[PDB]
């Protein structure tokens, strides 16, 4: 929401071709909106634990979720606006970190996890 | 359950010399 | 704790070997080790001062919860299991039946002949049910939820249709 | 062709003609003409039906103009006949310059997708056209509040004017 | 308006003249039909509005709501007719001319071009709800909450009085169009806020306010299910009207009065949503949600920008038919186990497996998913409140986390997990029971197809 | 790489620095350096519609390869030689990018050296 | 072994525990006393589910007590408190945005929104 | 239900204890009223706050889901202690050694974030090189002014 | 899973029990009592009811398993619980 | 005793793990070349290839656990995977898992300059280490079958566990909100 | 063996 | 430990009514009592391809060619990459190729 | 069915299964054996990376320390 609020108030548009041709220096603000927007979506550190707990419902649900739905729209979010994170440093440092710790600190955990679509998860 | 309607003892409080 | 002292190690006896069977995993590595286990219980087991057995009891929870398993194994329909509660959203109760509008209850013309009979038993037995426990009941109130069976012949089980026709544990 | 390319324009399409180095068939090509012939053929015919249906029965609808009424700046003031027409013209001119906006940004946003990689340079005229267009709109309307009217836009005005005449005063 | 207010009346004839077993089928049958001849409200124009004589005018804001208030009319009929079954025949009749009496107020209150008119008919509202709620209700706290209904209202309604009368008397008119013409900014003095309090403070008891929203729970809890629906879905929304009407003549003295009841909203609607989480009663649950939507359309109305305008007029007309149709869900459950515990009756979706699709429609339209229109109006309230300032995102979107867990919380809890083994009366949904909720939900989602007609007069 | 070791773990002021080199003119021990050439024009880069980052000194490689694979349609294993050429120049252009890194090391060695013999005779 | 240190939102084990111990005749009176009341309050409840012909709702008075304790209590974080807090904050930003926006400092060229 | 058996005013005497006890279906020795300070509770039981995870699964409750009986007392905070919602069951760990190996952690994580930040990693080479100016008129460089040139030599 | 029935039940309750090595697998019958004919003690009834779990793959609470004394007694709780009523 | 279960879990642990010209392969191994060739925080590349060798590891214990050593589950054998629906499903996507990456990688228009140049101890970082976790990962495996009795570390519970974050936040922000009125 | 499977009444 | 003879009877009997009620469950061989290769699958996904693909497809392009490309830039293409020593087909016109190569190789 | 269950007893198979996962199994072995010989830089690295110090002054162009 906090992504929509800047482009509508700076750009005037919530239109990708329009956010794009403007090129918005100053992009700060709506590109941390989106990357809070993917740390959930994509249950990076932060708010994570919910996907793993999301091993709850039928073994065909997970796979569908953890493949081509859900999860992945967090990074797809991203991959959308990288005409602007191309040229904001900040955020890439920002998301290279959260992405770092995001890989470490779930597989340390899967090490020791003994329920097997937990460690899938 | 039906509607409650005043008892006794809520008509009494409208009996006395004051409110 | 309601449990006498003799309940309480067993307790801690099935919890402990269970712990330990989540650590060995493999069946001859918890095998040897289980029997580790229950040397130390036989060893004490004939300990006659209540003081030293009640300590000895202490110190084992106290061992056992400094070496639980963090996640120990769980049988998947036991409380925490993964198939725990699964298929509660299956059980329909029986009185549902008798909503049904007369076509569906046509499909089963059998199946609902039976069921007329165990509801004229239910209704025909129960005057006696509540009278069995009346005078059985001891002055003040049960003190125990232990439910007495049927004396005579023809007579039921006290409170016994909730039991008997309880949903299946796979309903569908 | 059916709107005024004019308002709309896009540059003449140039596409390259086919040049394969392989002898494999195009899927494509043998795609196309399984789709010209399924899809294409029967969806012309049934069209060509309809349009001969509209032919026997043709009618006409039009567009309405508006004449010209003074403005608020020649109201009497507390003259609410004067006003009220001056205000209805206020607000359908209102409704249009916010039209204007959108055929700048249409304009804009599928010159953005049109030119591709090379958007940045190849849709300098559409931006500049677009930055110039919302300025304006920017100075005529912007701030009015929920409750705007024409004599909120002219004491915005007037007090932009005051503004740049202490500009030109200035140096 | 005579094209509806005529037939409204004749409403009343229709039911004291029907046969004895005819008065719920012909009352709802003609009150449809008069909904249905209020979609010809629907002839606005870009520039000016529909004004049909000196008394009555239509525009984008009162259209959406006389369709909103023409369309409750049947529902509520629908919604009373079990309860009342038993009641005398002629208390029937009598029950019905009250909900006749309140259409009829209220399609004029929202018309009215003169502001004393609107007040006239504004404050006439209080009477057939009052009587509503204490004679009909069923339990020994609606007399009380017939007293606070009546007197939090009239507190600010009695000083609103004093305020029009004064404003005629120095601006020579209240008509509305005129008013648009003849205003005059109002300047800082201690005279000029009190007027501006006097102008508010009744509007803002009825949306109601955060601070002044104790009498709303009551109400609820005690009101039969169609003074909820009436309460909830319109009454609330005259709060929400006055002030969009009434703030024309509060500039320019509104950007610093509003400061108080923006934070009073912003917080409100925090703490509101949060009550929800702990609430036991399911009545109480939803009108402790409706706080918390309606302040929302508070700060919108404040901030007055053409998006909040947009939002706001969209909240209320959404708000109308997700708080009503939430009501009559917890009715239908009321009226099996005869209370409003939440916890009482869990487990539902296995009994009654369509009536869980009903309430899992309810909860996502008040958690507002995309594209309902409980979305677009509270989407465009928060575009236009991060121009305001940008840190109320913040508290936007904690609302909508908090607004998301009692939503489907009321849902998990009353609709699955495991049935209450002694409830043996849930008697499946009958045929009334789910064409009352179908009334509700598809004409909500059906305005998402064209939500223009519910955009105000600014889009 | 040991280039990281040395700067920071080592002596910084003879290491380049990434973000502000070259920080010595080019000509500065070339007698007479020759322009690098740009094959394709700007017109044909635009016309290509490549990347912005693809529209470097290899950019006649990359078009080259692109349209070899749009002619090559369907044998995406096509243009294995196209794409080798492409890639090879990218790799030439990025020796000599490595070549800059080591000659403003060098070059830096050489000053701390002047400094250092035009300090101790001082 | 590291003796457990209880909090609020993790208990005391069972087994940990010492009053779980040492029974005294008085504890176990305790617990045979809460057992009969629990007994008796179960053959009332049992009385009434188990009736072959009682359809509707087994009132209990528990339940009716929880809620009414619960709605009574009807009228920090809740106080001027959080309010001035935030009025502060708005009107702290909004001031600072003002001032920008009238000396031409604040970026507002493609909005047009609002 | 009568007015008699609802709740009430906070309990004084030993005898407005006990009756109070037994409306509630408790002991009077394990009914305690919540302190009086006029917050409002009255004369309900403070019951241990614990979670209705915590109790016996096994048991057969009067409702399982919520592992209550028919009767028993509720607890003040009973909706907020149901197994769906707060869970106070022990660990295998302790609550204080979790919220420090937690805190560190992130604590230590955080601060080598930081040293990578002020040392990062790169490889020995010079700035990419672009032709035409850096691609001045690509990057929507406006033409009618004319950028200082950008020369890039061989080597 | 296929499904159980009153003698199966039987059959793999006391094939568990004949591979115990403190049970004689000849004086071993559906009616004896684990404690006054097999001569076992508390601690081997409570491992003869974790086989018993192992082998029908579901755990019995410790309140109910104390009271399961004879392999008969075993065998009408898995009938119970797996409703099986052959 | 499921042969088909057993090839698709191998394949796809394979092409997870990074395995040579697997699906995987083609994603994976590009992006560690980049990003150890890239000017970027230090830390976060560390922590990202420390995270590739645990990849192993715990694709390593769910082959070894679920496939390797004497059967561990109950007495009664109903394993049966002879279902046409469960074979022909899975073989669709192992045949993807195989061949998708290559083909997709083949097809794709190139959008950037992949840096392929760099010195062999960084284009070869990510199987070295991937291959260390499959060794490591087989030694601890293999540990566990010796007759030895040992105390949970505190790093284990801390992975075990998940950081202890589930368990505190869990707890408290539901405490802290949920008492908040 | 088919066994009766317990439903609420769906017909209405 | 054990059962008492009272919990062992109890449990007797119960045992005898729910076996009989579970007995009860199963249905009659009437029940339920319900009211009034290649050239056969091949036909089958003919009628699927031609009701659920050329149906809808039939249907799109009619909405597509005579609703959606008729208005302005409602479909935007992103224009064709043109190569050197290509040819456009509607101005019969001839890219020039690129100039002579370096000629590095290996 | 067509697979009686077995007790405490290896499973019973059915061809196919085991011909099918064989089969898909050499696949994955040839296919990653096949890759090798054709794209063996992929593993190993399309081109040399020159050693920095073996390039000489005069092609860095530093000039003598004197001047
Ligand atoms: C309990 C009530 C009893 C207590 C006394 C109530 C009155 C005390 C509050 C004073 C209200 C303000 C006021 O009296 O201003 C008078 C002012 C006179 O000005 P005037 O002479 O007419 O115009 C020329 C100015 N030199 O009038 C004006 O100029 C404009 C007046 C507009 C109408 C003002 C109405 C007064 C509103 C007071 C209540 C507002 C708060 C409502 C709270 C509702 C709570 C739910
Ligand atoms: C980079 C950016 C990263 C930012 C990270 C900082 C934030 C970290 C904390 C996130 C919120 C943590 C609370 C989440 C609680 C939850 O997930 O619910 C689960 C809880 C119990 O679930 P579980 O632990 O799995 O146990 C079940 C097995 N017995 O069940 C529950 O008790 C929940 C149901 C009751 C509802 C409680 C309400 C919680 C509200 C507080 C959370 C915040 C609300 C939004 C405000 C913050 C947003 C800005
Ligand atoms: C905040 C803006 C508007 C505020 C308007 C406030 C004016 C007062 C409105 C309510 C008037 C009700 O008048 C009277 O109030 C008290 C409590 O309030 C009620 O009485 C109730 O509360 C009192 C004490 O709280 C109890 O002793 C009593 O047992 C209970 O019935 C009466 O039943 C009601 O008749
Ligand atoms: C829900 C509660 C809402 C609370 C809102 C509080 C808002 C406070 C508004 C303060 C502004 C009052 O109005 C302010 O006071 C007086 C009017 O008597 C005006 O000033 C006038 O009276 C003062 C008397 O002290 C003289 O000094 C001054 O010479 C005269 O012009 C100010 O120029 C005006 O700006
Ligand atoms: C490449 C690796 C990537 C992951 C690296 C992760 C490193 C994280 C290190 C965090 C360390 C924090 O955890 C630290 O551990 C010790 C060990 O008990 C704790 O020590 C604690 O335990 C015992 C008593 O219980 C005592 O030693 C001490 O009194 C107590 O504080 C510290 O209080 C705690 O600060
Ligand atoms: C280009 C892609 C690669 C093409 C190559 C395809 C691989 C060849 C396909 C046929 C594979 C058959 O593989 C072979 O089948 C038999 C039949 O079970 C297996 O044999 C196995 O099962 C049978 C039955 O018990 C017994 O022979 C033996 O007990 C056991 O080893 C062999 O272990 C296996 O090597
Ligand atoms: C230097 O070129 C920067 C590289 C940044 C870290 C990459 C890690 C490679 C370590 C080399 C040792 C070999 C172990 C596979």
């Amino acid at each position: 929401i906090l992504a929509m609020a800047w482009f509508l108030t700076n750009l005037n548009t919530w239109d990708l071709q329009q956010i794009f041709m403007l090129n918005p220096s100053d992009s700060n603000m709506p590109l941390i909106g989106l990357a809070l927007a993917a740390t959930g979506k994509s249950a990076q550190f932060g708010l994570h634990p919910w996907l793993p707990s999301a091993m709850e419902g039928p073994t065909p649900v997970s796979a569908l979720l953890h493949s081509s739905t859900m999860v992945v729209a967090g990074i797809f979010l991203l991959i959308r606006f990288y005409p602007l994170t191309e040229n904001n440093k900040y955020i890439q440092s920002i998301t290279l970190c959260l992405g770092a710790i995001t890989t470490l600190f779930t597989a340390m955990c899967a090490l020791t996890q003994n329920d097997i679509k937990k460690i899938i998860a | 359950a039906r509607q409650w309607q005043p008892d006794v003892e809520w008509a009494e409080q409208y009996g006395g010399a004051v409110m | 704790a309601y449990l006498t002292h003799q309940q309480k190690v067993l307790r801690l006896y099935k919890r402990a070997l269970r712990h330990l069977e989540s650590w060995c995993i493999h069946r001859d590595k918890y095998r040897y080790f289980a029997c580790l286990l229950r040397a130390r219980f036989d060893e004490h087991k004939n300990e006659k001062d209540m003081v030293k057995a009640t300590q000895l009891l202490r110190e084992a929870e106290e061992e056992f919860w400094h070496g639980q398993h963090p996640q120990p194994y769980i049988f998947p329909e036991s409380p925490g299991g993964t198939s725990y509660e699964r298929y509660e959203c299956y059980k329909v109760p029986e009185w549902c039946l008798d909503d049904w509008h007369p076509s569906e209850k046509a499909m089963y013309p059998d199946y609902f002949a039976k069921r007329e009979q165990w509801k004229k038993l239910r209704r025909e037995s129960w005057e006696r049910e509540v009278k069995q426990l009346q005078e059985e009941t001891p002055v003040g109130g049960p003190r125990t939820e232990a439910l007495p069976p049927a004396r005579k012949q023809g007579d039921l089980p006290p409170l016994w249709w909730h039991i008997v026709t309880r949903p299946r544990e796979r309903p569908m | 062709d059916s709107w005024d390319k004019d308002v709309y324009p896009e540059p003449p399409r140039r596409t390259p003609a086919p040049s394969p180095q392989t002898s494999l068939p195009n899927p494509i090509t043998y795609l196309t003409k399984a789709f010209d012939l399924l899809v294409d053929r029967p969806v012309t015919l049934v069209r060509e039906f309809i349009e001969r249906q509209h032919a026997k029965n043709k009618y006409y609808y039009y567009h309405r103009e508006f004449r010209r009424v003074p403005d608020i700046t020649e109201c009497q003031e507390k003259d609410v006949l004067c006003m009220f027409e001056a205000e209805m013209q206020w607000r359908r001119d209102y409704k249009v310059d916010q039209e204007i906006v959108n055929i700048i940004q249409e304009r804009l946003k599928a010159c953005q997708q049109r030119e591709g990689e090379s958007h940045r340079q190849n849709c300098a005229k559409e931006l500049e056209q677009f930055t110039q267009v919302v300025k304006a709109y920017q100075d005529r309307y912007h701030d009015l509040g929920a409750h705007y009217s024409a004599r909120k836009c002219l004491a915005k005005q007037k007090q932009r004017m005051l503004a740049e005449r202490k500009a030109a005063k200035e140096a | 308006m005579l094209k509806y207010i005529i037939p409204t009346i004749m409403l009343m004839p229709l039911t004291w003249l029907s046969k004895n077993n005819m008065i719920w089928v012909n009352s709802t049958a003609h009150s449809l039909l008069i909904s249905f001849t209020s979609l010809l409200l629907m002839n606005q124009f870009g520039d000016n509005s529909l004004n049909f004589s000196l008394l009555f005018f239509s525009d984008s804001l009162s259209t959406p709501l006389l369709i909103l208030t023409m369309w409750l009319l049947p529902l509520m009929l629908m919604a009373s007719q079990h309860h009342l079954s038993k009641e005398n025949l002629t208390r029937k009749k009598l029950f019905i001319t009250m909900l006749i009496s309140l259409q009829l107020f209220l399609i004029m209150t929202f018309t009215a071009m003169e502001l004393i008119l609107f007040y006239i008919l504004f404050e006439a509202t209080l009477v057939p709800t009052l009587i509503i709620i204490t004679r009909w209700g069923n339990q020994t706290e609606r007399l009380n909450a017939g007293l606070y209904f009546l007197f939090y209202t009239l507190a600010g309604s009695l000083p609103l009085l004093v305020a029009l009368i004064y404003i005629q008397n120095t601006v020579g008119s209240l008509n509305f169009l005129m008013l648009q013409y003849w205003v005059q900014p109002v300047h800082n003095s201690w005279s000029n806020v009190f007027m501006w309090l006097a102008c508010m403070m009744a509007f803002m008891v009825k949306m109601p306010l955060y601070g002044l929203h104790l009498w709303l729970p009551k109400a609820h809890v005690e009101a039969p299910i169609a003074g909820s629906m009436v309460l909830a879905a319109v009454l609330l929304k005259l709060g929400g009207y006055g002030m969009l009407r009434i703030t024309l003549i509060l500039n320019p003295m509104t950007d610093f009065m509003a400061y108080p009841f923006i934070m009073l909203s912003l917080w409100g609607m925090i703490m509101t949503s949060s009550i929800c989480l702990r609430q036991t009663d399911l009545k109480s649950l939803i009108a402790y949600s409706s706080v918390s939507h309606m302040a929302l359309v508070i700060v919108a109305i404040l901030i007055q920008t053409p998006w909040s305008y947009m939002g706001a007029t969209a909240l209320m007309i959404a708000h109308g038919l997700t708080s009503s149709m939430l009501f009559c869900l917890a009715n239908s459950n009321y009226e099996r186990i005869h209370s409003r515990t939440m916890i009482l009756a869990r487990g539902l979706q296995t009994l009654l497996p369509l009536m869980a699709t009903w309430w899992l429609l309810a909860s996502l339209t008040n958690l507002a998913l995309p594209p309902t229109i409980n979305l677009i109006g509270e989407l465009f309230v928060v575009m236009s409140t991060f121009s305001w300032s940008n840190i109320t995102i913040i508290l936007m979107g904690v609302n909508m986390v908090i607004t998301a867990l009692y939503s489907l919380y009321m849902l998990i809890m009353t609709q699955r997990g495991k049935y209450t083994y002694h409830i043996n009366n849930i008697s499946p949904s009958f045929t009334r029971e789910n064409a009352l909720m179908s009334l509700h939900i598809l004409p909500l989602l059906l305005l998402t197809l064209n939500p223009k007609i519910i955009l105000g007069p600014l889009y | 790489g040991a280039h990281l070791a040395r700067r920071y773990l080592g002596d910084a002021s003879v290491e380049p620095d990434p973000l502000r080199m070259p920080t010595f003119p080019p000509d500065y021990g070339f007698p007479e350096r020759k322009e690098r050439e740009m094959v394709a024009t700007q017109q044909e880069m635009n016309d290509a519609q490549l990347v912005l980052q693809q529209r470097d000194y290899c950019a006649h490689y990359l078009i080259r390869f692109l349209k070899c694979k749009r002619d090559s349609f369907p044998n995406f294993l096509a243009c294995k030689h196209e794409r080798h050429d492409w890639d090879y120049c990218e790799h030439l252009d990025y020796v000599k990018r490595m070549k800059e890194f080591e000659r403003e090391r060098r070059l830096l060695q050489r000053k701390k050296r002047r400094e250092q013999r035009e300090a101790d005779m001082a | 072994f590291p003796k457990y240190e209880a909090s609020r939102l993790s208990s005391l084990p069972t087994t940990l525990d010492p009053a779980e111990y040492d029974i005294s005749s008085e504890t176990r009176k305790a617990q045979a006393e809460r057992l009969a009341i629990r007994s008796r309050l179960k053959r009332e409840y049992q009385l009434q589910y188990y009736d072959p012909s009682r359809r509707g709702v087994i009132e209990d008075p528990a339940l009716v007590r929880w809620t009414y304790a619960r709605s009574a209590n009807i009228y920090a974080l809740f106080g001027i408190g959080p309010l001035v807090f935030w009025y502060y904050v708005f009107k702290t930003d909004r001031d600072r945005k003002e001032k920008l926006i009238q000396e031409g400092k604040l970026d507002r060229t493609f909005n047009i929104s609002y | 239900i009568t007015k008699d058996m609802l709740p009430g005013p906070y309990p004084k005497t030993p005898e407005e204890r006990a009756a109070a006890a037994k409306k509630y279906n408790m002991r009077v020795e394990d009914y305690e009223p919540y302190p009086d300070d006029g917050t409002g509770y009255g004369d309900y039981p403070k019951l241990p706050d614990r979670s209705q995870q915590e109790r016996d699964p096994w048991y057969d409750w009067d409702h399982p889901d919520l592992r209550l009986n028919w009767g028993e007392p509720m607890h003040w905070d009973l909706d907020m202690y149901i197994r769906n919602r707060v869970d106070t069951s022990p660990t295998p760990v302790n609550w204080n050694l979790m919220c420090k190996h937690l805190f560190g952690f992130v604590a230590f994580m955080l601060f080598m974030f930081w040293v990578g930040e002020t040392y990062p990693a790169y490889q020995p080479v010079g700035p990419k090189q672009y032709p035409y100016n850096n691609l001045y008129l690509e990057r929507g460089g406006d033409p009618n002014k004319e950028p200082e040139p950008v020369v890039h030599y061989e080597i | 899973a296929p499904p159980l029935t009153l003698e199966g039940i039987k059959d793999r309750v006391l094939y568990v029990l004949k591979l115990y090595d403190k049970i004689d697998p000849e004086k071993l019958s559906v009616n004896s009592h684990f404690m006054k004919d097999l001569g076992l003690d508390s601690l081997d009834q409570v491992e003869i009811i974790m086989a018993m779990e192992d082998e029908f793959g579901f755990e019995i609470p410790d309140i109910d398993a104390e009271k399961l004394m004879c392999p008969q007694e075993i065998v009408d709780y898995i009938a119970d619980k797996k409703d099986v009523y052959e | 005793a499921m042969p088909f279960t057993t090839t698709a879990l191998i394949v796809g642990s394979l092409a997870l793990t990074g395995m040579p010209f697997l699906t995987g392969f083609y994603s994976k191994d590009l992006i560690i070349e980049a990003a150890n060739t890239s000017y970027t925080n230090a830390w976060a590349l560390l922590m990202t290839l420390i995270a590739t060798s645990f990849t192993a590891i715990y694709s390593t214990r769910i082959i070894f656990f679920a496939l390797l050593g004497q059967p561990r589950f109950p007495t009664l054998v109903n394993i049966n995977e002879n279902n046409p629906l469960l074979i022909n499903s899975i073989k669709r996507l192992l045949i993807g898992s195989l061949f998708a990456g290559y083909i997709i990688s083949n097809n794709i228009p190139p959008t950037t300059i992949p840096q392929m140049t760099m010195p062999y101890y960084l284009k070869t970082t990510a199987l070295i280490v991937t291959i260390l976790g499959f060794i490591l990962a087989l030694e601890i495996s293999n540990m566990t079958k010796n007759l030895k009795y040992h105390y949970p570390s505190n790093a284990f519970k801390f992975s075990t566990l998940l950081g202890y974050f589930p368990t505190i936040m869990h707890r408290l922000a539901p405490y802290m909100n949920l008492s908040m009125s | 063996k088919r066994l009766f499977i317990i439903k609420p009444s769906g017909f209405y | 430990s054990g059962y008492t003879p009272e919990e062992k009877l109890r449990l007797q009997q119960l045992r005898e009514l729910r076996r009989r009620w579970l007995k009860d469950q199963e249905l009659s061989p009437r029940e339920p009592v319900l009211p009034p290769n290649v050239i056969y699958k091949t036909y089958r996904h003919s009628i699927f391809a031609f009701t659920h693909v050329l149906i809808p497809v039939w249907i799109i392009h009619y909405y597509l060619k005579y609703h959606v490309t008729t208005k302005p830039y409602t479909i935007v293409e992103k224009k064709p990459r043109i190569f050197p020593g290509d040819t456009i087909l509607e101005t019969g016109e001839v890219i020039p190729p690129m100039k002579e190569f370096p000629d590095q190789h290996h | 069915a067509h697979i009686e269950p077995r007790y405490r007893q290896f499973p019973q198979l059915t061809r196919s299964q085991v011909i099918q996962a064989e089969f898909f199994s050499a696949t994955m072995w040839f296919w990653i054996l096949w890759r090798f010989w054709h794209d063996s830089d992929a593993v190993l690295g399309h081109f040399p990376y020159p050693d920095p110090s073996q390039w000489t002054d005069e092609e860095l162009g530093i000039p003598p320390d004197d001047e």
